[PDB]
């Protein structure tokens, strides 16, 4: 029966632990002791007393921020054995998390991801979260899936990760950590799922009127998209689908595993007042650029495959005129070797609202799943701010004074080179 | 003495024949708890073809539900009529095939069937004379449209003799639900040929606009579609199990149906389709029936006749009418409409009269045919097949499984095939 | 024959109450112990102070 | 007070008050010996088992005391009977019927 | 008249003895007490098969408990029907074996011998006409298997052409819970076959299936087990204590279930075996019960018959029936599965009928058979006995006794040559 | 009826001897006293004045480790005869323990050794407990069984004992003791459960968050030990195990009676509110070589031979579950020789709680008790530093003025070598 652990990695990982844990919690009815007053099997893991106990792995290389849930409202919720922690951290550092720091601890994650899915019997798959911007979300990542995948060669591995943003930053050696860390997402991945902070400052801010934001914000938009994937495992629907169904139809090939979210609609309550919201509403906005989550607009490319997830008071009639009505536009494009690029998958449930939160309570909901060759060029960025910095070779002493060779950079380098090339020949159409 | 089992795969063949194992629980007046509520002493005379004897006067469906996800079976057996069914008669895994027809027919499928053997054989050998097996499933599955297909080609060669009507689904064009339903529904379709005696292709895009146009019902739920769907089976074998004027059988209509073993595909059709602002203008004759359904827009499936040509046509009537009615006007609608029937064959009109009517209506027809013009979706499959198996996008997932890529080629040539030699009968010189 | 069944489905019914007790006790009693720790913990750490 | 406790296990294990006598040791002191920690304190009720049962062995010792079965008779010996009827008892080695029968004529036996 | 003397040796024999003194104390209606509460004049008619008489209207079983450890017998007595059994028929040492054949065959056994030797003297010469005796005990202990052995070899010198009757316990491979189980079942078998008249193979892990799957017990204790080996002792000995349409015994069975004398090992099945759900959707019939009993799945015995020829087959019937029905059923199963049966030898089915239906019930069967699935236990012993005795493992408690190292290659070479001829008899021509 | 007399030995033997007797008291039901206000005749006994007298004999070369127990809490609960003392000890050396001193006080112990087994009537085997550095814990230890193999030839004579920790030491001259001693264990000893403190260290800190423990908290899982084995003696169980049963299935050669325990759970209170634990749960935790309390990995090695000891609410359906778990493993191998290498037992008595202790109220638990060769890299650290002494003969004339001589050093090193290449052999898979 199903079954997913939350592999959460980095400051952005246990962050957003927490707000998509506080809506897990929310959703089963969870007390934050823990006790209620099967759905929850899938992630609240119940035990003999009546208590129920996340099935996470909270991992980070500095105490801190394990620290404060340590001492938050849901201490007493989380296993301490879960929570793992230490003492130094790589500290934007690639090398530091991958060959001197992630190994003192490469070991004890795995002892405690073993103790987490021994308990569970039939096991879907893993969702794991990290960064490509900070060295243990980047480095300590990359051998946990090394190593997940010599452990589990048939366990899925969906991957929600924060890609750098192509303007704003929040460190100067992030493409760095950000090219090396792409080998992983490649040969130990399955499914990805990349997103930049500035698409949502402005989703958030355009349609949330919420002028100054903050990472909870973030991190609890980034909370239903989880929940709406996982809505059909935990709750009964019209059309269930479970991780394998949409994982099958959004992979042609297995080079090709990054689509691209987007959840609809995301409006204020004083803003919905206003707005009579249908499935063809909602729909459209799935497929307009200034809603997406990754800066790039795919009306530059052309999708190949998408996953439709619809949830709340959804109507199987309302699902087929809003697709038959998307398909007859010629501002979407499409690839010749794809006549039908829809997975539609529908839930009963409709999504519950979270206390301190922006959107209104809506009777009806969408996700959005389309893997697009439009991403291309957000890679083609990075390797002109990649190449510009290894002429000069800055940066360069810190990641050879860890121990690891200056030749995986050119590598590295040459892989993606390699994958944007690979985008465009499907581009090509015959 | 003549008994139906009633086979069962995936989520969609779980819940049409919920509802299908719903209508005809109140055609033969039992409760949920399984006891027999009836007052007419024909309600219970022919029971024992869908129904087998229990203790305290119960009775028990003979179907073998099966599906390779648990979550669909917790919503069968948490309906209405959910607790009826016997539960040693559910099969399930504990992993789906997800979209991937390669799974539930090789590897995932090879461990399931033999426990769903064990079930029909028990059931089988219970029955003294079994007319045949029926089946339910869709073609744009993993299991149904997979391990389904399995099942077929198992018990042929177990039971040859016995009939073999599946009411299978076949994907719609123009609204999809799969990204890789062209590969399931190219590697089913080869399968149906082989081992089928009776098809009837139900389109569920051909039960939206009935639903729009005809009962002009604003929210059509998945459970209308069901019902519409459960009307049809009802009444093919309704003279069957209740006496009339002229009776038949399946066997009745697959030795009169089919001329050659090759074509065994139909367009079922029902008759009393009305809106409730129609019920105020109408007159419930024979005449309205045959005009209602010789009807393009009644169909369901998603092929124009007039496009092609009438090979036989069949029109199970139930209740009791004017015999020279319904003689009459099939001779002025073979006579009317001379070139949509082919020469070669004289008087292509079966017909077989049940002198009850269903439940809570007065009259009603159904109507099994096979036309030239079904060939239309078969080509149009191979439209869609081709566009993508010519880059071999999407073929990982299958080339994973184990089998080879020559299984694309024969079962593409198999269809190429058959509708090469669909298409010389259509031209055909008497 | 009913005699039989409703026999049957009595002694189920019976097993099934008796087993959703034993779980209902079990839980309350483990509670309590812990409250005794933490009283018991508290005692300790006021005993250190005092010496 | 608290947990149902297992009504086969004696009122010792129902009231922790009857192990009196110990805890007798006073800390606060730095006279205080590291051993003196094992026994240190008094128990409560949530301390004690729910259940308790023993292993009687009443059940084997007298028998055990008193020593193992054994028999010296002689011979009880009981030729038994071939055919259910009361009345007679023919046996393997005897080749002659009991009961003797009433025939009208010919009673040459 | 027809007596039987129960012999009970080891932990797993006196457990059993237990809960099968309660049932059939039951099934004659005898209190906690002793004395005869019963309403049915058959109920106290033929009881003292097993009982012997009292003064007061009481009755004491003539049985003979026997254990080298003095700790379960006060388990035994402390029962609910303990106090029922007499003290001087338990006859125990002081220690133990330790699961160890050796010490319970020579060392320790030769001092208890005597003792229990008396009692069943004098069980023995109380009865008017004993039919024979009857031992219960395990293959994997040290009493049981070990001096128990013992026992049945001085008693077949003293009563040779009595029926000597055996329910062992033989160890499964793929749950074990003794490292020195196959020394211990290598010589204990080769005592089986010179000296025994019939011998049921019980195995623990094939009843511990049974719960599992048919009765779907969460928490199946050992007594559940003694639940299921108790009734299969009943169901043997019912014809003999009660009247029926069609009446056997012991030795009816006997001299028709071996057709040489070196075969005497039969897997015994039980028929009504249904979880409390599986109660609510049945019909009781003979077919019924034919159907369950033929399943592989309902066997105690952890051989599969399929893999193997059925030599001669037995199913005794317990209730009222119509033999028809009943008669009709074993010709069908005879010619169905031919394949399955011998055909040196036409009919192989003996069947019997006794009125008396066991108590709360209806109807029900057992079945005693000889098929050639038997000898993968047997050479499965060998694949595990070789492999410890090659390397001279755990021997020197074996060797510390006083044996020859003879002795396990001659009861090694015993159970080979049983297995040899065993296959000859499977692949032999008419 | 089945009995057990321990023969407690040394500093060690009277520390731990007290603490698994605070938890015996605690479990039958007994005031200090030694009153109720029959389970526990298998070590207590009934006098003239009705109380439950130890079947304990206390023995030490130094008195000051004796008189805190005639002085404490159960000085009344013991008789004074049973607790033996000498004048002076032997202060870490074998020699001292084994000819100068251990020969004045040796008949009697022997006395008090015979009139305990006079008392019992049936006698099931004898808990000796000792440690390898001390020498009170070696000399005296390794006279007495050597005398009390020759008086009771057939009674088992269980050995616990304290190996010497692989980098923590108390003592420089301890592997002198613990190689000497070692023929003893091998010609005088039926099974063997020897243990570091170093591994005990670490399991405590890493599971039950005492960060700064003492002998207490080890005495007191080493009592949650011995409990254990006896349990099945106690109370009843379906599948009872007396001390002859596992013997028989844990020992493949006399040479080899060295098996390793595991105890599970061992987890805080705290911890333990939030996890559910199963059979197969704890039965996991037993074969992690981080909860072994001997530093070696079994991975190294084959398991010949794994003993269970189940118990709490245990059901015998989820062991065989939790079993067949376990053989579909590849990394937890098994020699070539035993296809079936368990002794399962069962008993329904959950483990009882001690006052002040460390260990949570849990209605389940199991004991392991597995016989590995990777347990032969032990005695090899031991041999290293064994001959890093004995080449140029540092302390040896501590030893040979004592009256004992130098020969006896060579062959004592050459015993464990063979040992060693003995439990090599079974390393080795056939052909
Ligand atoms: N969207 C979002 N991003 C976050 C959040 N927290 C951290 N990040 C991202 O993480 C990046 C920095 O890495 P961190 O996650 O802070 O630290 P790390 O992954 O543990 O790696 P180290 O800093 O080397 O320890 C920043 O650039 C952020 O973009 C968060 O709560 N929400
Ligand atoms: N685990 C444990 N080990 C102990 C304990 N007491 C002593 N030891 C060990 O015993 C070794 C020394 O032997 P002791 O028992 O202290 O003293 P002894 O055996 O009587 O020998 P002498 O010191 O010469 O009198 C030390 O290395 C300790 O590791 C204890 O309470 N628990
Ligand atoms: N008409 C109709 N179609 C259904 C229903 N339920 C599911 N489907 C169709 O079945 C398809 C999915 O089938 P799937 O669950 O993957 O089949 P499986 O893999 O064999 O279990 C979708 O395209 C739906 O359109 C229903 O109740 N009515
Ligand atoms: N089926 C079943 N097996 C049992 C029962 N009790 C014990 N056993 C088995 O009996 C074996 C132990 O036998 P043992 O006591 O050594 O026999 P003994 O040496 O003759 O006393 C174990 O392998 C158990 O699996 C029971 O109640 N039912
Ligand atoms: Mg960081
Ligand atoms: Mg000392």
């Amino acid at each position: 029966m199903r079954e997913c652990i939350s592999i959460h990695v980095g400051q952005a990982g246990v962050q957003i632990g927490n707000a998509c844990w506080e809506l897990y919690c929310l959703e089963h009815g969870i007390q934050p002791d823990g006790q209620m007053p099967d759905s929850f099997n899938t992630f609240f893991s119940e035990t003999g007393a009546g208590k129920h106990v996340p099935r996470a792995v909270f991992v980070d290389l500095e105490p801190t921020v394990v620290d404060e849930v340590r001492t938050g409202t849901y201490r007493q919720l989380f296993h301490p054995e879960q929570l793992i922690t230490g003492k130094e951290d790589a500290a934007n550092n690639y090398a530091r998390g991958h060959y001197t720091i992630g190994k003192e601890i490469v070991d004890l994650v795995l002892d405690r991801i073993r103790k987490l899915a021994d308990l569970c019997t039939g096991l879907q798959g893993f969702l794991i979260f990290h960064s490509f911007g900070g060295g243990t979300g980047s480095g300590f990542a990359s051998l946990l899936m090394e190593r997940l995948s010599v452990d589990y060669g048939k366990k899925s591995k969906l991957e929600f990760a924060i890609y750098p943003a192509p303007q704003v930053s929040t460190a100067v050696v992030e493409p760095y950590n950000s090219i090396l860390t792409t080998h992983t997402t490649l040969e130990h991945s399955d499914c990805a799922f990349m997103v930049d902070n500035e698409a949502i400052y402005d989703i958030c801010r355009r349609n949330l009127d919420i002028e100054r934001p903050t990472y909870t914000n973030l991190n609890r938009l980034i909370g239903q998209i989880v929940s709406s994937i996982t809505a059909s495992l935990r709750f009964d629907g019209a059309l269930n689908v479970d991780l394998t169904e949409f994982q099958t139809n959004l992979v042609p090939y297995p080079r090709i595993h990054f689509p691209l979210a987007t959840y609809a609609p995301v409006i204020s309550a004083e803003k919905a007042y206003h707005e009579q919201l249908s499935v063809a509403e909602i729909t459209n906005a799935c497929f307009e650029p200034a809603n997406q989550m990754v800066k790039c607009d795919p009306r530059h490319g052309k999708y190949m495959a998408c996953c439709m997830l619809y949830r709340g008071d959804v109507v199987p009639k309302d699902v087929n005129a809003a697709i038959a009505t998307i398909k007859t536009k010629r501002t979407i494009q499409f690839v010749d070797w794809c006549p039908t690029g829809f997975k539609v998958g529908i839930n009963y449930q409709p999504p519950t609202v979270v206390p301190g939160g922006d959107l209104a309570k809506v009777q009806r909901a969408v996700c959005m799943l389309s893997n697009t060759t439009a991403i291309a060029e957000a890679w083609a960025r990075l390797d002109h701010k990649f190449d510009l910095m290894y002429a000069k070779r800055a940066f360069v002493h810190w990641y050879v004074g860890e121990g690891m060779e200056e030749g995986e950079f050119s590598e590295a380098r040459e892989d993606l080179a390699a994958l944007e090339k690979d985008y465009e020949e499907v581009g090509v159409d015959s | 003495m003549r008994e139906i089992v009633h086979l069962q795969a995936g989520q969609c063949g779980n819940q049409i024949g919920a509802k299908f194992w719903e209508v005809i629980s109140d055609e033969h007046g039992i409760d949920p708890t399984g006891t027999y509520h009836g007052d007419s002493d024909l309600q219970l005379e022919r029971i024992n073809v869908y129904y087998n004897e229990a203790t305290g006067g119960k009775y028990v469906p003979r179907a073998v539900l099966v599906d390779l996800e648990p979550g669909t079976m917790d919503s069968v057996r948490s309906g209405p009529f959910g607790q009826i069914f016997r539960p040693d008669n559910f099969v399930f895994g504990q992993s789906g095939a997800g979209n991937n027809w390669a799974k539930g027919h090789y590897t995932e499928g090879a461990e399931l069937v033999d426990s769903v053997l064990d079930v029909v054989r028990k059931e089988a050998e219970s029955c003294d004379c079994l007319q045949g097996f029926q089946l339910t499933h869709s073609l744009g599955g993993g299991t149904g449209s997979g391990m389904g297909t399995l099942l077929i080609s198992k018990i042929r060669e177990e039971y040859p003799d016995r009939i073999m009507n599946t009411f299978s689904v076949v994907p719609s064009p123009k609204v999809s639900d799969t990204v890789v339903e062209p590969y399931n529904a190219t590697l089913s379709v080869h399968q149906l040929v082989e081992n089928t005696d009776e098809t009837y292709c139900i389109d569920n895009e051909a039960l939206y606009d009935i639903c729009f146009r005809t009962l002009k019902l604003t929210t059509p739920t998945y459970g209308d579609l069901n019902h519409l769907v459960s009307a049809t089976m009802s009444g093919v074998t309704t003279c069957l199990r209740f006496p009339g004027q002229l009776n038949a059988d399946l066997r009745k209509l697959a030795v009169n149906m089919v001329p050659f073993p090759r074509l065994h595909f139909f367009m079922p059709g029902f008759a009393p389709l009305t809106s409730r602002g129609s019920q105020q203008y109408r007159a419930l004759t024979v005449p309205e029936l045959t005009q209602q359904m010789f009807d393009a827009k009644n169909m369901m499936a998603a092929c124009d006749p007039r496009h092609g040509r009438y090979l036989t046509v069949a029109a199970v009537f139930r209740g009791r009418m004017s015999m020279k009615e319904v003689d009459e006007q099939m001779l002025n609608v073979q006579n009317k409409n001379s070139s949509y029937f082919v020469e070669w064959i004289p008087n292509n009109v079966k017909t077989a009269v049940c002198d009850i009517p269903p439940r809570g209506l007065k009259m009603s027809a159904t109507f099994i045919g096979n036309s030239t013009a079904i060939q239309e979706l078969f080509k149009r499959i191979s439209e869609q097949f081709t566009a993508m198996f010519r880059r071999k996008a999407f073929l990982h997932w299958y080339t994973g499984e184990g089998m080879d890529e020559m299984e694309f080629t024969e079962a593409e040539s198999n269809m190429n095939d058959l509708v090469s030699e669909y298409q010389q009968y259509q031209d055909a010189t008497a | 024959n009913m005699k039989l069944v409703g026999r049957a489905l009595q002694d189920l019914q019976d097993e099934a109450d008796k087993k959703k007790q034993k779980r209902e006790e079990m839980g309350r009693e483990q509670k309590i112990y812990n409250d005794y720790l933490m009283q018991r913990r508290e005692e300790e750490k006021a005993q250190e102070k005092e010496l | 007070d608290y947990y149902r406790i297992s009504e086969k296990l004696p009122v010792r294990f129902n009231n922790p008050g009857w192990f009196h006598g110990y805890g007798t040791k006073e800390a606060v002191s730095m006279y205080r010996t590291s051993n003196q920690t094992y026994g240190s304190r008094a128990p409560t009720v949530h301390e004690m088992p729910k259940v308790f049962y023993p292993s009687s062995n009443k059940f084997s010792r007298q028998h055990a005391a008193f020593g193992m079965f054994q028999s010296h008779n002689i011979n009880v010996t009981l030729e038994k009977s071939l055919v259910t009827g009361p009345d007679n008892h023919i046996t393997h080695y005897d080749r002659l019927n009991f009961h003797p029968s009433y025939n009208v004529n010919r009673p040459s036996i």
